[PDB]
């Protein structure tokens, strides 16, 4: 509603892991062909048509936007799960949280090595972009030396 | 499953072992090079010892 | 003459009615609604539209009829300037910085006044004498009362005297 | 033809699978049906017949959402398979599976249409001999040359200038061979589609006011699986028109080929078919065969497809990539490490491969030069390891010369693309095949042992190297002369 | 039945009641055993498709309301020490304090065989505890 009126919205899903289970339950109870991990064949389509609705409208349509922050839970740091892979293949990057970093003291336990933003510096302010341009290199060199 | 996670943990342990051994290689090469200086300064002390 | 958007579609360059609508707003937050409405109508704001919005912000009583916590006219105008500069590729002229300086001097924020004065000198090629004199007068008035900075900042605090709450 | 306009009624609706009952008999499989009842829908609904349940009932897959669809809803056959506009009027336009202009840039005004599903060329239509496709890029033309009618596996995700290479290929194929290109986005992010369209419009490969040299056919993720399994075939039909009617060397980009397999697997799962190992559809081999086999070099023209391959879970033995590799004739690997070193295009020469790297296909001199370059690069890696262990001064005289020549080769494999003239600000280079062979052969022998190393950085041909060396020498002389004054 | 008794003590008596359940996994196991004969297609691993909702309905009843409080302690069985199994994995989100036991710790003579790097508590915040 705010996107189509030149305003900006932020949607958080906590979490898509349980929606997939609910959809699988609904499909199985209605006798539909199960797929990998018993999920139906429409789970990828479900998540894609959910996340694809978050966009950045052009100036000719008000300039509104919806920012999506889906959350997904991995078991034993297994990113090979069916739902996790589907969500990763749809979103524009990821923010991976590491259990060892969280218990080690790092909070937020953002694993910069496995985290990525496909948008890149385009989503940064002029000052933030200038600082990050050198911060990224310094951190990369520090990790290599360590 | 468990067996899949078992292999994942085993591979992670091997990766950790490989990293540690690589660090050992670097450290040893540092002393190899650092005490490589002897080569220039050898083969002249033992002349009348012969 | 005619302008096109990123996809090559012609846009509307008749912003005069929207400027008149902006001049009718009482609370400057409503002025933001006009910008959104004209954006949807495929009529991107011009430099004149942003100047009208800044004038409305300076001349409006408050952001809304109901008071808003931590509301600041300076922050809103600076955000609008950043929008038109970065996300629209429009260079603010002397009038925009003049409105910002007028708000700074009117609000008593004489340090932001110094920053805006430097900005105008570097870009506008000169700041109005009246605004600079008023800002200096506000600074002197604050200095005489001793309220150059918040009181809690000038209090001495040792290593263990810092209450981090 | 005899079933044009035949009337049927919807008999069952289970998700994206719709069963239509025809009193006069179901039309042939793969026939497009239109739901005449648009009571509350915001888009038209079209169904594709995939199976026959009985002499009168037929199962179909919907290309859009099946919302607000009631039973006994009237359906009219379109007279055949899905039809897509083909011609020179489709250049610079964006289409969907149904061949509808989604760019909101006026009517297409095509003069002919072709069915989506067409049999692959017969054994008698195959080309007499394999031929190389001169892409104009030194690395590709030398180490991993492309073949007309072949399939190239483009590895390496975003961050390595993949789109820039695609645009450069689109420009070069039209510049040299005079053939157009068709880009197919299968299960692609809509944001990335917009970015690619804007980049193409900015590089003038899609000139709104002029002549374009590329067609866009986008099937996005938000669309149902029935469309992501046919967008590639629509783009392939568009390419086939140019290949046959106009006899050209067309390009067909698929982004990605894994999304095509995923969409087909989902469609098969909806129908209720038992998945094969891992969980892909039992017709995985046939699905890829019916598509790749249509991409070949015939006696009229050719279609060389550059398909972006994705390896799920980094498992190269997975049935999807494993089956895909059986149809690929080349492999272009893009690495971030190469890009971070300032080498563009970021291609790992030792990681790529090609089957036409044989004297029986390419010239003997070309093969010898390519093998020599590969051997020198491998020896350079070995020497880099050695010096990293012992040191540079421990290398023999031959090893030092090998290192210098290999560094020049690495710097010489980079090239500026004409597509990047606006951004980089430096003119691009289109290097001829023979020019590259001669330049590399001369460099390997040692003729250019006096030219500075940096003279080979971001240049095209050998003449560019000489010009850059002369300019560097003049600049150094001027700087030294100025220093002597002060 | 036990939760109904606890709920009565919580509401009508308005008392603070303790609820010890051992083992909560058997409830899921019994439902899975009966699911096959009810004409329901098994889910992954082989649990009933309604594994999440069946457990959630019971768990939401085990809570402290404005009338009284229930301090529930539940013992969860992890089949074959596979903590990623759907049944153990679905119970983590329904708890305020998880105590994860490890067989490796027990084999070393450490009792209770608690793995402190895998446990978590909601009140592990400076505002709640000192």
């Amino acid at each position: 509603y705010f996107m189509n009126r030149g305003r900006h919205c932020l949607c958080v899903y906590d979490d898509l892991s349980k929606q997939a289970v609910a959809y699988r339950q609904i499909s199985l109870l209605l006798r539909r062909p199960p797929g990998r991990e018993a999920y139906p064949g429409d789970v990828f389509y479900l998540h894609s048509r959910l996340l694809e609705r978050a966009a950045m409208l052009s100036p000719g349509k008000g300039g509104g936007s919806v920012t999506a922050l889906p959350i997904v839970e991995t078991l034993s740091n297994d990113v090979t799960a069916y739902i996790v892979t589907n969500v990763i293949s749809i979103t524009d990057g990821q923010i991976y949280l590491d259990t060892k970093l969280f218990t080690g003291g790092q909070r937020p336990a953002v694993n910069i090595g496995l985290s990525v933003s496909r948008v890149g510096s385009s989503a940064q302010n002029a000052a933030m972009k200038g600082v990050a341009g050198k911060l990224k290199g310094i951190l990369a060199e520090y990790r290599k030396l360590a | 499953s468990g067996k899949l996670r078992l292999y994942k943990e085993k591979l992670e342990g091997y990766n950790r072992f490989y990293s540690i051994v690589k660090t050992i290689k670097m450290v040893t090469l540092a002393k190899y090079r650092a005490a490589q200086g002897r080569i220039r300064t050898r083969d002249f002390s033992l002349r009348y010892t012969e | 003459a005619k302008k096109y958007d990123l996809f090559g579609y012609e846009v509307d360059t008749n912003t005069a009615p929207w400027i008149e609508k902006i001049k009718k707003c009482k609370y400057y937050d409503e002025a933001g609604e006009v910008l959104v409405n004209m954006n949807v109508s495929n009529c991107p704001p011009d430099i004149a539209t942003y100047n009208a919005t800044l004038q409305c912000i300076y001349q409006s009583p408050s952001k809304q009829s109901t008071p808003v916590d931590n509301e600041s006219k300076f922050c809103a105008m600076m955000d609008l300037l950043e929008e038109m500069q970065h996300r629209n590729r429009l260079k603010p002229n002397e009038e925009s910085w003049t409105w910002v300086m007028k708000e700074c001097v009117k609000s008593g924020q004489f340090r932001l006044g110094y920053c805006i004065q430097q900005v105008m000198e570097t870009e506008c090629k000169g700041c109005p004498a009246d605004l600079v004199k008023a800002n200096e007068a506000n600074a002197q008035k604050a200095k005489t009362e001793g309220k150059e900075h918040p009181g809690h900042l000038s209090q001495q605090a040792g290593l263990f005297d810092v209450k981090v709450e | 033809a005899d079933h044009k306009g035949r009337v049927g009624h919807v008999s069952q609706v289970i998700g994206a699978v719709v069963d239509v009952h025809f009193a006069d008999g179901v039309p042939p499989v793969l026939t497009a049906l239109d739901v005449v009842d648009k009571l509350g829908r915001d888009e038209p609904l079209t169904l594709e017949i995939v199976q026959h349940l009985d002499a009168h009932t037929g199962r179909c897959i919907a290309m859009q959402t099946t919302d607000l669809l009631k039973l006994k809803a009237k359906v009219v056959s379109t007279g055949g398979n899905i039809s897509v506009p083909v011609g020179r009027e489709t250049l610079g336009r964006i289409f969907n599976v149904l061949g509808d202009a989604i760019d909101q840039r006026g009517p297409v005004g095509e003069k002919l249409r072709m069915p989506i599903h067409a049999v692959a060329p017969k054994l008698a239509d195959q080309a007499a001999e394999d031929a190389v496709l001169t892409t104009g890029i030194k690395v590709i033309d030398l180490i991993l040359p492309y073949c007309k009618g072949g399939k190239i596996g483009l590895f390496g995700g975003a961050g390595v200038g993949k789109t820039v290479i695609i645009m450069e290929l689109i420009n070069n194929v039209a510049k040299g061979h005079g053939g157009f290109s068709v880009f197919a986005g299968v299960g692609e992010r809509t944001r990335e589609g917009t970015d690619l369209y804007l980049e193409m419009m900015q590089s003038k490969v899609i000139d709104l006011k002029g002549e374009s040299k590329c067609v866009l056919v986008y099937g996005q993720m938000n669309e149902p699986p029935g469309a992501r399994a046919r967008v590639a075939q629509s783009a392939l039909t568009m390419a086939e028109y140019f290949r046959d009617v106009e006899g050209q060397d067309v390009l067909l980009f698929i982004d990605n080929i894994f999304r095509f397999t995923q969409a087909n697997s989902e469609v098969s799962a909806l129908l209720g078919r038992i998945p094969a190992a891992v969980g892909y559809q039992p017709t995985l081999a046939e699905d890829l065969g019916q598509l790749q086999e249509r991409i070949t070099s015939t006696t009229k023209g050719s279609i060389t497809s550059v398909q972006a391959v994705y390896v799920p879970a980094d498992d190269i033995t997975d049935p999807a990539p494993a089956t895909t590799f059986s149809h690929l004739d080349a492999t272009t690997v893009l690495d971030r490490a190469v890009a971070e070193s300032g080498i563009y295009p970021a291609v790992n020469p030792l990681e790529c491969a090609s089957r036409i790297m044989d004297p029986d296909v390419i010239s003997v001199d070309h093969y010898n030069v390519a093998q020599d370059v590969v051997q020198m690069l491998t020896k350079y890696r070995e020497l880099q390891d050695i010096i990293a262990v012992l040191g540079i001064d421990e290398l023999s005289e031959e090893d030092k010369l090998i290192v210098d020549r290999a560094r020049k080769l690495v710097k010489f494999l980079s090239q500026p693309f004409q597509v990047a003239e606006v951004f980089t600000g430096m003119t691009g280079h289109y290097v001829q095949l023979d020019d590259t062979i001669d330049s590399f052969s001369g460099l390997l022998m040692g003729t250019y042992d006096q030219v500075p190393e940096m003279a080979f950085y971001m240049v095209g041909g050998i003449n560019s190297v000489l010009e850059k060396a002369k300019k560097m020498a003049e600049e150094a002389a001027e700087l030294e002369k100025m220093r002597r004054a002060r």
